[PDB]
Parts: structure tokens; sequence; C-alpha cells
């Protein structure tokens, strides 16, 4: 029913619920800003954004894979990759 | 998948027709006999027990 | 209705509340689903590939 | 016919059939009328009940 | 009027003392039930088109769910039983082409089969039934099984109570039709939630005036149908699943029906099945 | 090892003769083989058989047993005889033991 | 309490010791496992996503497993105990169980119809 | 699914592979967002104590009692997605995804409409076959040295070359046709 | 009735003297004919059974037989024309002359007055399936099925000789028609006690009953299709046209001398029903199916109530139909797939759409569904071994649930779940491959709109 | 296509054949534990642990996907009942 | 059918009462059944009925004359036993269909008279025992080798207890 993702309206929800974690600031996450080497959270903060992500888009990201999204990127190709979206 | 159906629903429907014609003109026009009494000394012949006409041409001219 | 909405609106306390012992008996389904559907399966099977058919 | 004769051979073996079997018919022609169920006596012009 | 009609319209074998003929039976309990069966079906195909629009193969869809009204209703207005087996059978085995609709998932897959289990336990209670009542009386017809009112008629009814059990989902086999729940919610809706499941009580309904002779086996469903009613009920608090718990609501429904049944008022058992 | 031939591959007769019907790999023989098999198979098999099958007359004579029964059970209700005694064999007839 | 593995509802991963267990010879058979199973994955992987192929993938490891299963049985076939007795009990226990389950059915009814009881009723039938 | 398992589990996987765990079976106790919110942040609380713990043999004892805990104390109905493994749409749609080397015994009637598709496609099955060579060649010529071999494929490392055994990652059936 | 002999003979002519490249549709139109030829005998307006001949006779039991065998040659020969079309032109001869040979010898056999002329013809079958078997199986072990097929029949079939010259000395001829109308009383000896089982023992075994049917699913594993077809279809039920036709006479002993039987079959129903529950080879698994829909045959004819035969004649007819059609379908997921496996090839319903329909109603025909002469085959020979022991529901209750599994689990684990990724490719339907299904199908609709024609002697 | 040496054979007796069939198998050669020699067929068969395809870890990309079994890795000897449909041997709450 | 070995009773219906202002929504809807449902199909049928009575032809009920029973035929002569055993297997199905229709009228005796079957339909279920106790005394225990000879050998079993019991 509800209208197909796009990537770059994939990319806009994953840096809006970034935005609002506190921890991150909001105005240094790009999409090309590591979880854990640049932007400074912990590694359990990265299980909590991609849960955030996984709920933001309402599908569960394999923790296998999930164990390295790291770039805020990664998680804006890896959502599409297993949505379809060719854009 | 479908080239069989339009062959097989096909010459089904190639035969058939002309039998439902054949069938359903015959019990149309011609129809299924009445039951009568035996009249003191025909001994009827082997097709004359039958109703239909169909199942009785082929009782006189076969069996 | 009226005992179920008061436990309900209880529920969103900041007072956790885990399952009593029940509760389990409860949510799968009185445990017929997880032991009559294993067993007889499993009991069903085994003796015809081990016993009626191989031996 | 150019080597269609093999059609033949089939139908051919079906008409043998049927006069073999009128064949045996003529054979167990006993009790043509003798069959108590059965046994009346001939009608006008005919000389045979069953043939 | 209140007038009933027994319509014999073709004859199958005649084989020898027991004849067999294609009977339909209009007696209330049929008509009542057509009619609000196929009103639950006229809702259901037009929620069926907008539910599974996008499915490739709506047009199958739609064409099993009418062969199953096709089945209920036969099973409803079902004078001789043999027709009422085609009906029983019928049912289950469409049940196991809709629920598993989507063949694809093992987990409708599994519950297909687990239907189809439960069903044919349930159809070893209504061939034992159809046995006793091709030896004893003569006939699968209903006109004249109940001509054995005044016999023993308990190994026959006792049949059919197993029957029901399976098909009615009785604590007994009561899981698949929560496991039923797997098929599209369309299908969930008018075979899970009404014609299917009702067939259970249905028959016993059929079979009352026999029924009402035997008090053993009238308790019997009374307290199986009110052990159904708690137990499918107190499963129903917890589940989390919005689909699971109407099915859980659907058997005690048919709980309360089954007691219904059970304490002897079958007609009162009939007007619940219309209202459910 | 011993001579012999390499695994012989099965052909993908649908590669050539794309409207391959399953008798034979070259097309004409192909479809002159569905033609008089669909045909002798369905059209007058299936279809001639039924008609001649479904018109054979009073099968078993159960036709004639109807109406048998229903003269037998006129004459013996209106003249009163049972209308199925319980001896067939006559009892006169038999001659029993002593 | 603690969870208890049936040969059912066995001992999940989480809550299993060995598990736990970091022995250097583990760490060395859990690394020696994936290798043989990496070698078997890269043995279907580009054979199955070979071009130019029409042949059949043949997954011995199933015909491994058909050919013990329906054609090695009797070549490791030894009669012991426990495998003649019990393969006597299962030919001979019930299709004996049921002979007298059957003659005394069948008995009972046959007396009953001599004597005289057995109604037999609209039964027209058999 | 896409990335390859390891061979034998850390330490760090296996306790932040419970606060996943962990956390998820809460939200399945406590449902309204808000009761969450809370009860949550106070779990990491319990996962952020014992974090710098040196002593691995305490670190695996505080996992294994953990987990214990968490097995005593998890919801028999989780909230499990929709659409993964375990789920209520899991693999519902598989019915309709047909694995794309079916469309090569369509009759040519079939395959006349839908032209241009078939175009593409053809130009995709060149693509597979002229580099099978460089691929196998490269997944040899960069073969293990005869040590322990993982599930891992190699990258491309050249122009031109497609990344080795891409076939079936890429041309898959669609997720939901 | 030599019509629907003669004219097969001359099959036989045409098969050899057509050309290498018609000889397939010459073949498998004249014997669609012949099948019509064969369906005249079915016109019995009245009761008394049509005696053509001395030698040749067809009553209720055997017409719907004998126009069986006709049919299936037909398919025979249409289910074989793949494998077989990679011969060399004079092994193809043979194999449609070997068919033509089986329904031949198949027809005489069911129309047969004389006994023993049943027998010479009855074990003279042999020589035309086990050189289809052995001459043409695929597998290492056909040698050894062969050798089975042949010594079970073989050793069951001397004692049956050795009885009915018996009975000719006894009674003074063996014409089925007079020993029917003599008084042939056995006197329960314990010598009589060792005829029967001489006469019914021969019959017993190509029929399989429990204790001897290990022949059987090696038979069918590696027998080419059409030898599967003849033994399932045709075959397998010449021992149960025996069994009818032989209890005429030895009337007395079969009242106590069943028991034995009757309790291995129904136990064996259960069994045999359930190792199909667990068995890898799809042929295999209809293999079991046909013992246990076999085993409830001979606990019919032993039984001996005129609903039990009847049922007996229904089942039979309806199950070799069926059992085909399973063995013709299965053949096609074999010659794709070229592995017997039922685990391999999952999912076919999303790319052999059609095939998956015809196993679905295949399968339906396999279980009892009710509009169906496989149901009231079943639901009868169910109602008599009732009458026999209220008690035989529960071992004839165990089969039905234990028949539903194994009948759907071929549906569900050969024709749904999610596709074998990337087996050789399968290559589409053919139509030949559809039509030899529909052809067994259509038939099976027809009769089961007017059973009658397939009641058997009783009723 | 297949050899005898490559197929199943009789009861590994002595130690160097146990460490032959495991090549067989694929398996390695201190986890081939041989089914109990008690004659009744299983031969030298592997002992795979009685665990269901419902608890092979269902994320990962298993050959053939719904046996959730590798291509190659040993098959259990009642892998039609350890089936993700027939039976289920998975760890419960309770 | 004949009124009389199908029988029907004479039927008696309650005149119309109505004591509702509203209107009958039936009576309605078989005036137009009458009109365009019956009208229509009244006119097909009659016009077939008269291409019928053109060309009318008839059908007799072959009737077989009566021929000796096994009671009465020689031994061993397989003749005459033979045109005895059909003359039996002729009338186990004259007296097959004979209790096909006491199946059936009672069928009818309780769906025209329900809620009082339990009295008013007995004039049929005490011929339906009148008619049972007869077929089952002289073809049931029978096997499916059902002959002449058989039910002289029943019966004649039991005319010895009709003479011992009496004796
Ligand atoms: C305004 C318009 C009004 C129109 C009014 C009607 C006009 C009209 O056409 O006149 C009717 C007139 C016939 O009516 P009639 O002559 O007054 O009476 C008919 C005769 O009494 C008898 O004539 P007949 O018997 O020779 O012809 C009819 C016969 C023709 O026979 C055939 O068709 C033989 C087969 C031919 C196949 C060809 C391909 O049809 C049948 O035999 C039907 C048999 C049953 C078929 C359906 C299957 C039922 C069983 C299904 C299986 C499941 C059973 C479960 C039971 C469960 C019980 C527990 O003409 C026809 O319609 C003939 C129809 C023939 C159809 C053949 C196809
Ligand atoms: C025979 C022994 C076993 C042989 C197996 C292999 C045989 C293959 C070769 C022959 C195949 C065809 C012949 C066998 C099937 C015959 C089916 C048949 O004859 O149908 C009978 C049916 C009328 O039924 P009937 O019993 O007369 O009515 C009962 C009244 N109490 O007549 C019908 O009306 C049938 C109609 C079916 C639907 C046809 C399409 C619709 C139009 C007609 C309605
Ligand atoms: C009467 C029924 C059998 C009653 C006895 C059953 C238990 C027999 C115990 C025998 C113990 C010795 C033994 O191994 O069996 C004897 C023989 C094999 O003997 P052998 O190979 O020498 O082994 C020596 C072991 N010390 O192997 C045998 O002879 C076994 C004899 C009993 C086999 C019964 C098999 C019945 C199968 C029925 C299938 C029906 C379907
Ligand atoms: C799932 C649901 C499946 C339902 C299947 C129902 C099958 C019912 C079969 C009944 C067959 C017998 C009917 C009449 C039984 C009866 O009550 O009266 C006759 C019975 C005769 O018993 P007899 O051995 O002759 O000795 C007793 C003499 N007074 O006298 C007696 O009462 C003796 C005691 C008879 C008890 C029969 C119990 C049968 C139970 C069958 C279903 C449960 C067992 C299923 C199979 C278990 C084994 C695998
Ligand atoms: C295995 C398949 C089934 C095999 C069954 C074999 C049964 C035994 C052979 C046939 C038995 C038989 O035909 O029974 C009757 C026969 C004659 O008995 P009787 O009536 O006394 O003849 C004398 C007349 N003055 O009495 C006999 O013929 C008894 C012969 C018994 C020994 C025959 C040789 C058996 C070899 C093994
Ligand atoms: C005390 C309690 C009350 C009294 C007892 C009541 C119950 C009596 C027995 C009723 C039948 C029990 C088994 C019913 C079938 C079944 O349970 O299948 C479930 C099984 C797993 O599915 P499930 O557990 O429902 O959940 C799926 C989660 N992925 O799905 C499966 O795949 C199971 C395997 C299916 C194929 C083989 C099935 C077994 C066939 C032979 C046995 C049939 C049942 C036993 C015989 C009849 C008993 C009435
Ligand atoms: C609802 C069910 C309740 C179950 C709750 C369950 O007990 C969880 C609980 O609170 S009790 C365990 C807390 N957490 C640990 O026991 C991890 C300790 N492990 C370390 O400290 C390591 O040394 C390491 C440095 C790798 C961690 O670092 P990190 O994981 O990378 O961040
Ligand atoms: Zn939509």
């Amino acid at each position: 029913d509800a209208p197909p993702l796009t990537l770059d309206g994939i990319k806009d929800r994953v840096l809006y619920v970034l935005k609002l974690y506190d921890k991150i600031d909001p105005e240094k996450l790009s999409v090309n800003s590591h979880f854990m080497k640049d932007l400074g959270l912990d590694s359990l903060d990265q299980v909590e954004i991609i849960m955030a992500m996984e709920d933001e888009f309402g599908f569960e990201i394999p923790d296998i894979d999930a164990e390295k999204l790291m770039c805020p990127q990664e998680i804006v190709d890896y959502i599409a990759d297993k949505k379809d979206v060719y854009e | 998948d479908a080239r069989f159906l339009r062959l097989m629903k096909f010459y089904l429907m190639l035969t058939g027709i002309p039998v439902i014609i054949g069938i359903t003109l015959v019990n149309i026009f011609i129809g299924e006999a009445e039951l009568a009494e035996i009249p003191e000394g025909y001994i009827p012949e082997h097709w004359e027990y039958y109703k239909h006409p169909i199942s009785r041409w082929i009782a006189r001219n076969f069996y | 209705f009226l005992i179920a909405l008061e436990l309900n609106n209880l529920t969103m306390k900041l007072s956790m509340n885990k399952a009593n012992p029940y509760s389990s008996f409860s949510t799968l389904l009185g445990f017929f689903p997880s032991i009559i559907h294993r067993i007889t399966p499993m009991k069903s099977l085994n003796l015809s590939l081990k016993t009626s058919l191989t031996l | 016919l150019r080597e269609h004769w093999v059609h033949i051979l089939v139908p051919a073996g079906f008409v043998f059939g049927c006069y073999l079997d009128r064949k045996d018919d003529e054979k167990l022609t006993a009790f043509r009328n003798k069959s108590m169920l059965f046994q009346r006596e001939l009608r006008p012009n005919e000389e045979v009940t069953w043939k | 009027n209140n007038m009933e009609y027994m319509i014999t319209t073709w004859h199958w074998v005649t084989m020898n003392s027991m004849e067999l003929k294609m009977s339909f039976k209009t007696d209330f309990f049929s008509i009542l039930f057509t009619s609000v069966a196929l009103f639950v079906t006229w809702s259901i195909m037009q929620f069926s088109s907008w539910y599974m629009h996008s499915d490739p193969n709506i047009n199958r869809f739609i064409k099993y769910l009418t062969l199953f009204l096709i089945t209920m209703l036969i099973l409803t207005s079902a004078n001789n039983m043999f027709q009422l087996f085609i009906g029983w059978e019928g049912v289950g085995i469409m049940s196991f082409l809709l629920i598993g609709w989507w063949y694809g998932r093992t987990d409708a897959n599994t519950a297909a089969l687990q239907a189809i289990l439960y069903n044919r336990i349930g159809d070893i209670g209504f061939i034992l039934a159809m046995v006793w009542f091709s030896l004893n009386m003569n006939s699968w017809e209903l006109q004249q099984i109940m001509f054995s009112n005044n016999n023993d008629n308990l190994i026959p009814l006792m049949g059919l109570l197993i029957a029901a059990t399976g098909k009615s989902a009785q604590f007994g086999l009561h899981p698949w039709l929560p496991s039923a729940m797997e098929g599209p919610t369309p299908v969930s809706a008018l075979l899970h939630s009404s014609t299917m499941v009702v067939a259970g009580i249905f028959l016993l309904v059929r079979f009352h005036p026999l029924t009402t002779n035997n008090n053993f086996i009238l308790t019997t469903m009374l307290c199986l149908g009110a052990l159904t009613t708690l137990f499918t009920a107190i499963c129903a608090l917890t589940q989390n699943d919005i689909k699971k718990i109407i099915a859980f609501s659907t058997s005690s429904q048919l709980g309360l029906m089954m007691v219904t049944l059970g304490m002897n008022q079958p007609h009162l058992a009939f007007l619940h099945i219309c209202t459910h | 090892q011993w001579q012999e031939d390499p695994e012989p591959e099965d052909e993908n007769v649908y590669a050539k003769n794309p409207d391959f019907h399953g008798y034979d790999s070259d097309p004409v023989v192909d479809v002159w083989n569905m033609r008089a098999v669909f045909f002798f198979g369905f059209s007058i098999v299936l279809v001639f058989g039924t008609t001649f099958v479904a018109y054979v007359p009073d099968y078993r004579m159960q036709e004639w047993a109807r109406r048998e029964a229903e003269r037998l059970v006129k004459y013996r209700e209106v003249n009163g005889l049972p209308i199925m005694e319980s001896n067939y064999f006559d009892p006169s007839k038999i001659q029993l033991p002593e | 309490s603690k969870y208890k593995p049936a040969p059912l509802a066995t001992l999940p991963s989480t809550l299993d010791p060995a598990e736990y267990d970091v022995s250097p010879e583990t760490r060395r058979a859990q690394v020696e496992r994936l290798s043989i199973r990496a070698r078997l994955k890269r043995e279907y992987l580009l054979q199955y996503n070979d071009p130019k192929r029409v042949s059949h993938i043949e997954d011995p490891a199933l015909i491994r497993w058909t050919y013990a299963r329906s054609a090695n049985i009797y070549p490791n076939f030894r009669p012991t105990p426990k495998n003649s007795l019990l393969g006597a009990v299962a030919g001979f226990g019930p299709l004996i169980f049921w002979y007298y389950v059957f003659k005394t059915d069948r008995d009972r009814k046959e007396r009953l119809i001599q004597e005289g009881k057995l109604d037999r009723k609209f039964n027209i039938s058999y | 699914a896409f990335c390859a398992p390891p061979a034998y589990l850390t330490h760090q996987q296996k306790v932040l592979r419970l606060y996943k765990r962990a956390l998820r079976h809460l939200e399945s106790w406590c449902i309204h967002r808000d009761k969450y919110r809370y009860f949550a942040c106070l779990m990491r609380a319990r996962f952020e104590e014992h974090k710098n713990e040196k002593d691995m043999m305490r670190a695996t004892q505080l996992l294994r009692e953990a987990e214990e805990e968490f097995w005593q104390n998890q919801h028999p109905q989780p909230y499990i997605f929709p659409d993964s493994p375990g789920g209520t749409s899991f693999e519902r749609y598989e019915c309709y995804k047909v694995p794309e080397w079916c469309l090569d015994y369509w009759h040519p009637s079939e395959k006349a409409m839908y032209p241009d598709y078939f175009s593409k496609r053809e130009q995709w099955k060149k693509l597979r076959m002229e580099s099978w060579d460089r691929e196998v060649k490269q997944l040899q010529e960069e073969t293990s040295p005869d040590g322990i071999m993982t599930e891992a494929l190699p990258p491309a490392r050249r122009e031109g070359d497609l990344p080795p055994l891409w076939w079936h990652i890429v041309t898959r059936p669609r997720e939901r046709p | 009735m030599l019509k629907i002999i003669l004219p097969s003979l001359m099959l036989l002519p045409l098969t050899w003297l057509s050309s290498p490249k018609k000889t397939w549709t010459n073949v498998t139109s004249y014997s669609f004919l012949i099948s019509l030829t064969s369906l005249t005998l079915l016109w019995q307006t009245d009761e008394n059974y049509k005696n053509f001949s001395n030698m040749f006779s067809s009553d209720p039991l055997s017409t719907p037989l004998i126009i069986l065998t006709a049919w299936l040659l037909p398919l025979m020969l249409m289910a074989s024309q793949n494998h077989l079309k990679k011969d060399n032109n004079v092994l193809q001869k043979l194999y449609i002359s070997m068919l033509i040979s089986l329904q031949i010898l198949l027809i005489m056999t069911f129309s047969a007055t004389e006994l023993i002329m049943f027998y010479i013809l009855f074990e003279a079958t042999l020589i035309p399936t086990l050189i289809i078997i052995t001459r043409w199986g695929n597998q290492t072990e056909r040698l050894n099925a062969g050798i089975y097929f042949l010594f079970y029949t073989l050793i069951g079939s001397i004692p049956l000789l050795i009885a009915l010259i018996l009975i000719q000395n006894h009674v003074g001829t063996l014409n089925l028609m007079i020993l029917s109308f003599t008084t042939h009383t056995l006197d329960a000896s314990w010598s009589n006690n060792l005829l029967w089982l001489a006469c019914m023992m021969a019959f017993l075994i190509k029929m399989p009953l429990y204790g001897v049917h290990l022949w059987l699913p090696k038979a069918h594993v590696e027998a080419p299709i059409a030898g599967s077809m003849i033994l399932a279809a045709i075959l397998l039920k010449l021992g149960s046209y025996g069994m009818i036709r032989i209890s005429i006479i030895l009337d007395p002993l079969t009242k106590y001398m069943a028991y034995p039987f009757i309790l291995l079959s129904l136990w064996g129903m259960i069994m045999t029903s359930s190792i199909c529950l667990r068995q890898t080879d799809l042929k295999s698994l209809i293999a079991y199916s046909s013992v246990s829909h076999m085993a409830l045959v001979i606990a019919s004819i032993m039984i001996q109530t005129p609903w039990s035969f009847m049922g007996a004649t229904m089942l039979m007819i309806a199950h070799g139909l069926t059992s085909s059609l399973l063995f013709c379908l299965a053949n096609s997921n074999y010659e794709r797939i070229h592995s017997r496996t039922m685990i391999m090839a999952r999912g076919l319903q999303m790319v052999f759409p059609l095939m998956a329909t015809w196993w679905l109603m295949a399968s339906l025909a396999n279980l009892a569904l009710p509009p169906s002469i496989n149901l009231m085959g079943e639901l009868f020979i169910t109602m008599s071994l009732f009458s026999w022991s209220n008690f035989t529901i529960i071992l004839m209750g165990i089969n039905i649930i234990i028949t539903g599994m194994y009948s759907m689990y071929m549906i569900i684990t050969t024709q749904r779940g999610k596709l074998t990724n990337h087996m050789i490719n399968l290559q589409p339907s053919h139509t030949r491959e559809l039509t030899l299904m529909a052809l067994h199908m259509i038939p099976l609709i027809l009769l089961t709109t007017s059973p009658k024609l397939i009641t058997g002697l009783t009723m | 296509h297949m050899t005898k040496d490559m197929l199943p054979g009789s009861y590994p007796r002595t130690p160097e054949e146990r460490a032959a069939a495991a090549k067989k198998y694929n398996m390695r050669v201190e986890d081939y534990e041989p089914y109990p020699d008690d004659g009744m067929g299983y031969g030298d068969y592997p002992m795979l642990p009685n665990r269901s395809q419902h608890e092979r870890d269902p994320w990962y990309q298993w050959d053939h996907s719904e046996l959730r079994m590798n291509w190659g890795e040993p098959i259990h000897w009642d892998l039609d009942m350890y089936i993700r449909n027939r039976v289920d041997t998975s760890p419960t709450p309770v | 059918w004949d009124k009389d070995v199908y029988p029907e009773p004479p039927s008696r219906t309650p005149a119309p009462s109505p004591q509702t202002s509203l209107p009958n929504p039936i009576t309605y809807l078989t005036k137009a059944y009458d009109l365009v449902v019956d009208w229509p199909v009244t006119l097909v049928r009659e016009f077939i009925e008269r291409q019928h009575a053109k060309n009318r032809t008839y059908y007799y009920h072959r009737q077989y004359r009566r021929v000796p029973d096994i009671t009465e035929c020689k031994e061993g002569d397989v003749l005459c036993i033979y045109e005895a055993e059909m003359q039996w297997r002729r009338d186990f199905k004259v007296d097959q269909e004979i209790m096909n229709i006491i199946q059936e009228r009672l069928k009818a005796c309780q769906q025209r008279e329900g809620e009082n079957y339990q009295q008013n339909c007995a004039k049929e279920l005490e011929q339906f025992t009148k008619v049972t106790k007869a077929y089952q005394d002289r073809y049931l225990d029978l096997g499916a080798y059902y002959s002449a000879r058989k039910c002289l050998a029943k019966q004649k079993q039991r005319m010895l207890e009709e003479r011992k019991a009496a004796r």
C-alpha cells in the first residue's frame, strides 16, 4: 500500500533518527561519519543506534551484519539493498 | 501449460458440441418413448424394449 | 471489562511486572502445542523409519 | 497406397475378428429356440430366432 | 409458513438395497444458514479484492473462496450423509489449499498439514458413524437415520461427537484453528471465522433428534465444550497477535455453542452460530 | 580403464523446435503425433465412448427392476399378498429330511 | 530454576558450557571446521555460479545419505539379541494381539447370533 | 544474511548481542514506550557497569550469569518483526520469487513481447560469461597460502573485473515482487 | 472377444512393418481405437454373463478391467516415448511390441473361462514384464529386481498349477462357469486347509500381502515408467481377479482359513502406509502406497461380503488409474531432475504450474476425498470389515490418518516450498506429459459420475 | 559418478578406517563418531547431533535454503524427521 | 408415477388469512415468476411434447416367462440349473427394488410428517420390518457368491428349526 523507499528518503530518515540521539551531535552527523571513531559513541551505543533504525524502517538487521553498521551511511545502503531500492 | 488447454479444451469441444447438438435435438424432436402393453402376440423385437431413440438405434443395428 | 481495564492501566506505572507462573501456561497456549506437537510427531515417525520400515 | 497399407493391418483385424466371432455363434447354435425362457414358435417368415 | 423440503436431484448408484442419491434438505437449519453464510461471503469477497490487491494471483484466490462456499453449503444442505461427507472432507481440502495460500512459507505449509491431520482424525469419527448407519438402520439419508431414535445410537453419535471435536477445535486437537491464522486474513474471516468451524456444531444439530435419546453423550460434549471455552479463553488473554486473539475467541464462542448442544438446546445453538 | 563413452548430455529439445510437443525431435512428426493423439485420444474416445457408455440401456437390468417391483408392489399390495413373502423357494417344493 | 534440556527442548547455545570454552583446542577445532565448510562452500559456489553449465550439480552428500539408508543396511546387518527379540515382537506381536482381539469379537458375535440375541435389525446389507 | 559467519565468537560480540536480545525482550514485557525507554536505560546501566572488568574470567562469569538471568526473565511471545525469521511474514512472498534462470525456456512468442527486456538481459549474460575466467582465476590466484579458509570472497582489485562469484547476489529474486 | 484381441495382435505387425519415424503414431493411434472396440463389452443390458465362446468370457468383474488393460497400452506407449527415444530403432519396436503383448495376454487372462488358461496366460505376463524391467531398467539393481519378481511369482505359481490340475481330477473340468454351478465344497480337512492355501497363495503373492510384498517395492524402483504403470495398474490386479474367480470353489474353508491373511493385511496396511511416511525415493513411496491400498483389497476378497467384493472392484480399477497417474508424474520429475530423491526438486508449482494441479488431483484420489470412486471403494470395504468385527475400524482407522499424511507430504515436499536453487534447469512441460496425465484423470472423473459400471460381480 | 569408496561402508573397526570414513563424509576425524555397532544397519554413517533444522541459524545463506543444510555437510540420518516441517527439537523457555 | 406404487397423501392447506395491511413480498414475486419464469418455460415445454407426439413411438417391458426353479432341477445338469440360477439372480433384484421402494416411500413419509413422524409415519415402518424381516430371512447370510442353491440351503437349514422347534 505505502509508497516505496528511495535512496534519499532512506537517508533522510537515518540521519533524522540519529540527530535525535542526544549523544550524537546534530551538527557533526554527516553520512560518511563513523559512529565509533569519529562521533565518539561506544560499542553499546552502536547496538542502540542500529535498533532505532530497525524500528524506523520496520525490519531486523541481522546481527552478524549489524555488528558492522558503523558509518552512518552503511546503514543507508544496507537498508536500501535489503529493501531493493535502486533509486 | 496454455498451449495444452487450447488443444485439450478444443478437441473435446470439437467433437463435443456436435454430440451435444445430437443429444439435445434427438431428445427434443424424437423423444423417449412411452411404455405400453405387448399387444397379444406382438413378440416385440430386441430394439422395442428400450426407451431412448439413440439407445435403440444401436441395439437394433448392432446387438 | 472493569477488571481488565484496571490491570491494563496499572501496566503503565514505571513498575516492572514480569510473568506469574501461569502466564506461561497462558501465553504459549497451555503448553498443549509445545508438548503434544513435538512428542507425537517424533514418536510416530521414529517408529516408522527405525522400527517398522528398516527393522 | 504409398506405404500406407500398414494402416489396414489393424482395421482388418477387426473385420476378421467379427467374422471369426460369427463363426462361433454359428457353432454354438443348439438351443436356438429350446431355451425354456425363450422357447417360442417361429413367427411367420422367420426361420431363426437368433442368428 | 415454516415448511421444509427434501430435494432429490440426481441418482448416483442403486447399489442394491442402499440406493445413493444427491439430496438437499431445506430445513430451518439449512436455509437460515445458507442466507447468513452468503452475506458473510459477499462481505469478504469485496474485502478480498482490497486485501489481496497486488497479489499476482487474485483470480485463483477468489476461485477457491467460492469453491469453499460451494462445499460449505453442500455440507449445510445435505440429506444423505455421503453428501455431508463430501462437504466435510471438501472444506478440509480447500482449507488446506487456502490456509497455505502462500505456499512458499514453510509456516503456512506446516499449519496446512496440521489442519488436514486434525480434520482426518475427525473424519475417522464420521466414517465410524457412517459405517454404523450403513449397518444397523440402513441408509445414509437423514430422513431414515432419524428412525433410529429408540435404538442404542451411542456407537454412532460418539463418532459424530469425535468428528465435531476435530472440526470445531474442542479441547482435544484444539490447536489448528490458532495455526489456521497463517492463512490470508480474508480466508481467516470467511472460513476460519464462520463457515468452516461451525460445521462441527451444525452436524450435531442435524443429528440431535438422535442426540436427545442418549444422555451420556450430551454431558460428554457439555463437559468438553466447557473445558475448551475457558482453556481457549485463558490462552487468548496473553496472546499478543491480533488475529490470534480473535481466532481463540472464535474457538471459545463455539465452546459456548458446544455447551448449549451438550445441554440439549439445539435451536439456540444454531441461533448463536448465525449471530457468531 | 576400459574404453567407454563419455556421458551423453540430454538435449534441450526446446532450444530448436521451440514448438516441441514432446513426441519426436523433428517438428512435422511432432505435430502429426499430437494432432492424432489428442484426436484419437480425447476427441473420439472420451467423447464418443462416453456417449455410447451413457446410452447403454438398463445396464445389468437395474432399469427393468424398478418397474417390475412397481407392478409386483402394485399387484401384491392390491391383492393383499405379502410384499416380500418370507420364504422364496416354496416350502411345498422342499423335501425335508426326517 | 534452571533450564533442563531434554532430548527435546535441548540446551540453548547460551546456557551451554561448551560454548563458554575457549581452550586452545576448541578454538582450533572451531576454526578448523569453518575451513571444511568454507572449502565445501567454495566448491559449491563456483560450480553453481558457473556460466556455461547445464549438468546437474550433484550434492554427493545427499547421495551418500540415501545409499547409507536404503542400500548400505543389509550389508551391515548382524543378528544379535536386542535385534531378533525386538525383530519378532514387532512382526508377530501385534499380529498375534489383534488375532485374539478379532477372534474373541467374531466368536462373541457368532455365539450371540447362534443363541438368538443379536438384533440385526434394519440391517439388510453387509 | 550477507556477510559470512565468523568461526568462533569473541567475548564482545556475545555481550553486545545480548544487549540486543535483552533490550528487545524488554519491549515485550514493557510495551508502552515510556515504561520501556525507562526500564531500558536502566538495562544499559547493568551492562554499563562491569564494562571495564579486565579480569576475563570474571567477565565470562558475568556473561554466563547474564544469559541465564535472561533465559529465565525472557518473554515467551517477544516482538519479532514481521519480515524476519520466525516472524509473521517470513518467506511469505517467496512463492513469487522465481529464480530468473527460468526466463530462458520461454517460448519465442512470450519473449517476443517484452522486447527490450530481453535485449538488456542478453547484455548481462554476456557480462557473466565474459568474466568467469578472470574471476575463477582471481578466486584462485588469491587463494589461501595453505591456510584457514573462510567463506569470504575477494573484491575486484582490477578495472573491468567484476567481483568474483557475483551472479547470484546480483540478479537475485526481488524481495517483494 | 476377439476384436479386443485380434486387432491387438495385429498391432505387433504394425509396430514392426511401419516406418521408424511413424512407428509411434500408428501404434498409439490404433490402440486408442482398440480401446473404443473394448467399450462394446460394457453393453450388458441383462444379468447373464456374456460367454462370447467356449474359451473366451466377460463378466462384470473382468469387463471393467479388459477396458483398463486396453486403455493403458495407449498411455504406456505415450509415457515411454521419451526414454526409449534414445534407442536404435529396433529396440523401440521391441519395447512397443512388449507393451502390446502385455495387454493381449492380460486382456485374455482377464477374459478367460478356464482357470488354467488363466494360469498359462497368468504366468506368461511375467516374460514381457521381466524383459521391460531388466532390459531397459536404468539402475544397477534391476537384474536383482527381475530375479525377485520372477521367483516370488514362480514359487507361488507351481502350487497353483498342482492345485488346479487337482480340482480337475476332483471335479472334472476347470471351466469357471461349471465350477460355479457345481457342488465343490471342501471338507475342512488338514489337506484341504492346504489346497486353499495353494490356490490363494499364488494370487496373494502378486497382490502384495504384507509378508511377501518386498518384490513390488524393488521391482517398481528400477522398472521403466511403462513397466511400473503396468505392474501397478494391471499386473497386481491379476492377483485380485484370480482370488475372486478361484474362491467360488474352496467355499467352506475361507470362513476360518482367512484370519491369518486378514490380520496380516490389516496390520500390514498400517505398517506399509507408515513407512511411506519417511521413504526418500518417491517411486518407493508410491509403491508402498500401492501395497497398503492393495492390502485393503485382500481383506475384502476374503471377508467375502457383497459389499467387500465391489468395494474391491471399485478400488482396484480406481487405485489402478490413480497409481499410474502418480507413477507417471513421478517419472516426469525423475527425467528432468535425474534423481528419484523426494527431498530435491522442491517448489515445482512455482515452475511447472499445471503438472502441480495434476499432482494435487492425483493425491486427492490417493487419499479418500469423497466425490471419487476411490473413497466409495474404501468406504465399502471399511463397512464390511466393520461387520466382520467392529474393532477393525481401529486398524482401518490408523491407515486412513496415515494415508492422508503421506499423500499430502508427496505434494508438500515435491510440489510446494521454495524452489530448488539450480538444479539442471527444468525444461518446461511437454504436452505429452500433460496428456498422459489428463488421459489418466479424465477417465477417473468420468467413472466417478456413474460408479455402477465398475461395481463388481456382487452388485 | 560416485565411487564405492565415496559411499557408505562397514563399521570402522581399526582407527585408520575411522579416519578414512571421516574424509568420505567431509567431517573432522575427531568428530566422526560412528553410530554404535549393534548391527542395526547404521554402518559408518556419522552420528551427527540430534538437533532439528529449526535452530540452524535462520539468517545464514544456507546453500540448500529450506533444509538449512550446506552442500557437502554430512546429512543427519533422520533428516526426514528433524526437518523444518515435521519435528522440532528447539530450546524452550520453560 | 403410479399414485399407488409411490403413494402420496391428499393435500390439506390452510387458506390465506392475512391480518396485516402490509403487502406480502411473496405473492408479488410469484406473480412475476409465473410470468417471467413459468410462462416462458411453459411455452417451450409444450412445443417439446407436440414434437414428440407426431412420431410417437412405444417401448414395452420384457416379460420373462417363468422357468423351473432350482428346487426342481436335476443335480449336475448345468443347463437347467443355469436357467434357474438366473431366474433367481433376476428375482434377487426384483426383490431388491421392492426394498428400494420401502426405503423411499418411508423417507418421504418422515419429511412430509415432521414432528409427527414418531406417530403418523408408522404405517410404513411397520412395513419396513414386515419387509426387512423377510429380506433378512432369504438373502442375508449369503456370501458375495449368492446363488439359488444357497438360498435353498439357508431356508432349509431353518425349515428344520420351524420343524425341530415345533416338534
Ligand atoms: Zn493493497
